[PDB]
RNA sequence: GAACAAUAGUAAGCACAAUCAUAGCACAUAAAAACGUUAGGUCAAGGUGUAGCUUAUGGGUUGGAAAGAAAUGGGCUACA
RNA sequence: AAUGAGACA
């Protein structure tokens, strides 16, 4: 290591475009923070869920338009129906125990 | 014992297709792969968002034609465009096809944001390969 | 109720062109092939399924759409879109006297909604050394300050850059790099006369 | 709906995290460089953790996109190792078999 | 246009135009799903853009009573709310040009001062003397060659 | 939670629970016959709740030789259809 | 006997810019199946052929992923289900390929890619000194 | 290259030392607009600005 | 419900076998292993029967689940 | 190498 190394090394990260001067260990962290995509702004992070809101609500609509024939739900309803006809069914609000 | 999407031997009087009739582990053996993409190379990306979008067209094609679909999906995925090949029964009249054809292919494929093909096989009863 | 027409196999003529039927590619139709194929592992004591129903046929990608009939006739109407290649240009050692500088782009093309890969803007440019019009004095200060980039046995110097978001920006940063490591590598600066006996390297 | 509150939580937590990615990456720079005085970075200190909880990229939890289960999930796949099991085993997967060797 | 399987493969003249229309149907029984609940398909993953694609609108996406709004019903081929709204710009006291005053007319004189067709909400003179054509006409202050 | 959903066929292999233990050795003394029901006997492929009479599934296509387009259903019609299934 | 008579009507209109040279075009399929592979090899090479292209077609080797996953539902750790992706490469070369025969091949060749397969293209442009360095200074 | 938007900042504090780590990381930085660069730059400027006092008592004078 | 110098058994289905994978074969190892047994384990992967809650056994925020007297199992590092 | 089973047909 001499002064002429010292001149090379800067020169040569003066053209490609790195950093000059010299930089502490823990100094280099600020460089590879705005280098590197945020964890937070990546694309397998924001949208890892699929958008379950519009899954839903879209084919509840379509069930109801009679161009979806879902058999799950169609079991909860003939089942719920038994239910209140067996006399037990779901109270209003305010009904389940005050009284 | 294993019990992996398995058909249990019940005498001789239950029909099983071809795909049901052979044990998971045969795959790539005896019987192909329902579904074809590249996510799951070695160096791909995007490997998620296309099963998920697989598994909505099982629930989706399958509700769409009720009790007339014989067997399960294939699904090809070439360039941007996505082909969905079906055996359906000889159940509904073909006024009823030829307008969920053309319903499914306008859904997908402005839900997707692209091309959908919809190609159909008709069966005049689910083919049998074993029992029976 | 509705009947079931006969497939249009018995109709199919013995001497059809055959890329007629099938233009692009398309799945696996049983109707629309005459060729009665079978697959699918046969049961104990019997013979492999039908070409009718069988799902193991239409799993397949098919290569009914490309038969080598179709593929001189496909090719022969394309051979107007091109440009020979120069004859003086035959050699390869011909090709580096003449064109010294190779660049290397990668496109990639996946199934999917999205043609974004963000390992698409990569731009690799090598360059021969022994022929351009570096000094004695001017290749070794270029050594020296491009470091392990060139390869001492083959005298090829590789810059690859990957911060430019496009293949277009990165070409014109990578050929940016190596003009201006040439007109620097002719400037004499003062400090230079101060070299160690170490670092000489012969 | 999603399949559990669990869920509905972690959207909006990764929802939250996203609007201020930027702003805490711009703080979180001077805290991690010793160059600045430390003044300043005991000031950056105190703002960095007066913005919401759930804005915080560790807190960001991976789950199973089909049945929520908070651990035993491949990340290529983002699914659980039961739903992965159910849908390979079927043939559903492009390119996955049982292994033999 | 039609599938190649046997059963759908139509058979005489009849079938077609009842095959293919049923079809058509399914287009626009699609589209009109597509139309009513834009908020269903707003999530774009295509790249590079598809435009065609992306759900459309008819409603007026300004419901202030403005200039700038009110072109954007006549573009969207709607009459009864152009011509309230054109009503109201004038008791405003507002100027209106005088292109999208002969643009409103062109709209309302195509179709009569009526709809056109639409998916789902000969013998005689159709032209009335009683109409809003004429009306609006004569209420233009200054009239060109156009 | 659209994902959560399954098939028919598996919710009633279930809920009548005619694979188990307990119909093996006598175990099961219930008596009651668990009755299972095709929920699909009825079904008007195009019929809705909201009551939309698309031109292709449910209407004929064409009327009086001209093509029906998508239309609505009365209250008081769409009540007496519900009422007759 | 009935055909349409001259049903072609493209148009290649010959600019003056100078075409593009290419030193050597490297193609790499990789897919699931070698029969795939094998098949779309030959609908590569036999089109090459026509062209006029003298490519040359190697077969790298493969690599096989593997991972583990536990098969009960509950406890029983000791009892594991293995599986397997396997993706079989295949190379071909082309060399001394200009700019507007790389174009047409190319787009003909990924047109007709199989579901299964992907493909990666490197392509060594060749090209002079740029004016700066050509042209004397300093 | 990012160095104009540098004018306004001091040529010899510790600010400069930071500044150019910041400018050098958004040279690298593939997947960020421009535009979006020029908000970090802005955003910094912001920042030094509304807090003056507190680099007065941090023991170097800066402009 | 079998006697081969044969005395009531017969041909198919599942399993074993054969085949396939571990880039030659072979061997070896993987993989496979039916019908049943232990009301074996899992309502907390998810779904669901029946029973229960509904201004509360539901939802959200903040803070906190310490600690090892002692006993034991499987491991790493050693006692050169 | 003395002992063990309850509300299973
Ligand atoms: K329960
Ligand atoms: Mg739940
Ligand atoms: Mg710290
Ligand atoms: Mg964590
Ligand atoms: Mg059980
Ligand atoms: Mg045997
Ligand atoms: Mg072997
Ligand atoms: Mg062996
Ligand atoms: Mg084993
Ligand atoms: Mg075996
Ligand atoms: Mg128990
Ligand atoms: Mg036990
Ligand atoms: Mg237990
Ligand atoms: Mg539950
Ligand atoms: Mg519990
Ligand atoms: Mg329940
Ligand atoms: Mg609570
Ligand atoms: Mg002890
Ligand atoms: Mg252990
Ligand atoms: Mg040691
Ligand atoms: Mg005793």
């Amino acid at each position: 290591l001499s002064e002429y190394a010292v001149r090379m090394s800067r020169l040569s990260a003066r053209l490609f475009g790195e950093v000059a001067r010299p930089t502490d260990s823990k100094s280099m962290k600020v460089v590879k923070l705005f280098s590197e995509q945020p964890l937070a702004k990546r694309k397998e992070t924001y949208d890892w869920y699929p958008n379950h809101n519009t899954y839903f609500a879209l084919m509840g609509t379509l069930r109801f338009l009679g161009l979806y024939r879902d058999e799950h739900q169609d079991f909860r309803d003939e089942q719920l129906r038994l239910k209140k006809l067996r006399g037990k069914g779901k109270p209003r609000k305010g009904e389940g125990k005050r009284a | 014992k294993n019990r992996a999407a398995r058909v249990r031997v019940s005498k001789g009087d239950k029909p099983v297709t071809y795909e049901e009739a052979h044990a998971p582990h045969y795959i790539a053996h005896r019987k192909g792969w329902l579904s074809l993409h590249t996510g799951n190379l070695d160096g791909e990306d995007h490997a998620a968002e296309r099963t998920v979008e697989d598994v909505f067209l099982r629930k989706f094609m399958l509700g769409t034609f009720p009790g007339c679909l014989a067997d399960q999906l294939v699904l090809k995925r070439r360039a941007n465009q996505l082909e969905i090949c079906a055996l359906v029964l000889r159940q509904l009249p073909p006024h009823k096809f030829y307008f969920l054809v053309g319903y499914s292919e306008t859904l997908l494929s402005h839900f997707y944001k692209c091309p959908v093909h919809l190609h159909l096989q008709t069966v005049p009863s689910k083919v049998v390969y074993k029992y029976i | 109720r509705r009947k079931a027409l006969p497939p249009r196999t018995e109709k199919m003529a013995v001497d059809q062109d055959w890329p007629s039927v099938y233009p692009v590619a398309a799945p696996f139709k049983p109707s629309a092939v005459p060729l009665p194929v079978r697959m699918g592992y046969p049961v104990k004591r019997g013979v492999p399924m039908a070409k009718e129903g069988n799902l193991e046929l239409l799993k397949i990608p098919n290569f009914l759409h490309l038969t080598p009939v179709a593929i001189k006739r496909h090719c022969e109407a394309l051979k107007d879109f091109c440009t020979e290649w120069p004859a003086a240009l035959d050699s390869d050692e011909k090709c580096e006297k003449h064109f010294p500088i190779e660049i290397d782009t990668a496109d990639y093309v996946s199934a999917g909604p999205s043609i974004r890969n963000p390992k698409a803007r990569v731009v690799t440019l090598r360059v021969k050394l022994s022929s351009l019009n570096l000094d004695d004095h001017a290749k070794k200060k270029l050594i020296k300050l491009v470091g392990d980039r060139y390869c001492k046995s083959t005298d090829v110097l590789t810059i690859k850059t990957d911060r430019c978001p496009l293949k277009r920006q990165n070409y014109d940063y990578a050929v940016y790099l190596l003009t201006v490591l040439y007109h620097e590598s002719w400037k004499t600066e003062e400090w230079e006369k101060k070299k160690t006996e170490a670092d000489m390297e012969e | 709906y999603y399949v559990d509150w669990k869920m509905l939580r972690d959207v909006k937590r990764r929802k939250m995290a996203y609007e201020y990615a930027d702003e805490r990456l711009r703080i979180n720079s001077l805290r991690k460089n010793t160059i600045l005085p430390k003044d300043l970075q005991e000031v950056a200190d105190e703002e960095i953790a007066s913005l919401p909880r759930d804005s915080c990229p560790v807190r960001i939890r991976n789950r199973c996109v089909m049945t929520s289960r908070p651990r035993g999930v491949k990340r290529r796949w983002r699914l659980s190792r039961i739903v992965f099991r159910h849908l390979a085993d079927h043939g559903q997967l492009s390119g996955v078999q049982r292994a033999m060797w | 246009v039609f599938q190649d399987d046997p059963y759908l493969i139509p058979t005489s003249s009849v079938e077609s135009h009842s095959f293919l229309l049923a079809k058509k149907s399914g287009e626009n029984a699609a589209k009109f799903i597509i139309n009513s609940y834009p908020k269903y398909f707003q999530k774009d993953i295509a790249e590079p853009h598809i435009p065609c694609l992306m759900p459309e609108y008819f409603e007026p996406q300004i419901e202030d009573v403005s200039e700038a709004a009110l072109q954007e019903r006549i573009k969207l081929r709607k009459v009864k709310a152009s011509v309230d709204m054109f009503d109201q710009l004038l008791q405003a006291g507002t100027t209106v040009s005088l292109e999208t005053t002969n643009s409103l007319l062109d709209l309302l004189c195509y179709y009569g001062n009526q709809e056109p067709s639409a998916n789902y909400n000969h013998l005689g003179v159709t032209w009335r003397t009683k109409n809003n054509a004429e009306r609006i006409f004569a209420l233009m202050p200054e009239k060109n060659a156009h | 939670s659209f994902f959560t959903k399954l098939t028919a066929d598996e919710l009633w292999k279930g809920a009548l629970a005619e694979s188990g233990a307990g119909a093996r050795k006598g175990r099961g003394k219930r008596t009651k016959k668990k009755r299972r029901k095709d929920l699909n006997r009825g079904q008007i492929i195009g019929e809705g709740r909201h009551g939309f009479l698309w031109p292709g599934l449910n209407i004929p296509l064409m009327r009086n030789g001209a093509v029906q387009t998508i239309a609505q259903r009365s209250k008081e019609d769409q009540e007496k259809v519900e009422a007759d299934m | 006997v009935d055909v349409p008579k001259d049903m072609t009507k493209p148009e290649i209109t010959i600019s003056d810019e100078p075409d593009t040279l290419y030193k050597r075009l490297s193609v790499l399929v990789k897919g699931h199946d070698k029969a795939v592979l094998d098949s779309y090899e030959y609908f590569a090479v036999l089109a090459a052929k026509e062209l006029g292209i003298s490519i040359k077609v190697h077969e790298p080797p493969r690599k096989i992923e593997r991972f583990t996953l536990l098969k009960s539902v509950h406890i029983f750790k000791k009892h594991r289900v293995q599986y397997e992706m396997r993706t079989l490469y295949r190379c071909l070369e082309l060399e001394h390929l200009t700019g507007s025969t790389a174009d047409v091949y190319l787009e003909y060749i990924q047109r007709n890619l199989p579901e299964g397969v992907a493909m990666e293209v490197t392509k060594t442009k060749l090209e002079q000194l740029p004016e700066h360095i050509r042209k004397p200074i300093w | 290259f990012l160095d104009k938007y540098l004018q306004d900042f001091p040529k010899q504090g510790p600010i400069r030392h930071f500044m150019e780590l910041v400018t050098c990381g958004l040279s690298k930085n593939p997947y960020l607009s421009v535009k979006q660069k020029v908000e970090h730059i802005e955003w910094f400027r912001n920042y030094f600005n509304e807090k003056r006092v507190i680099l007065k008592e941090s023991g170097i004078q800066l402009n």
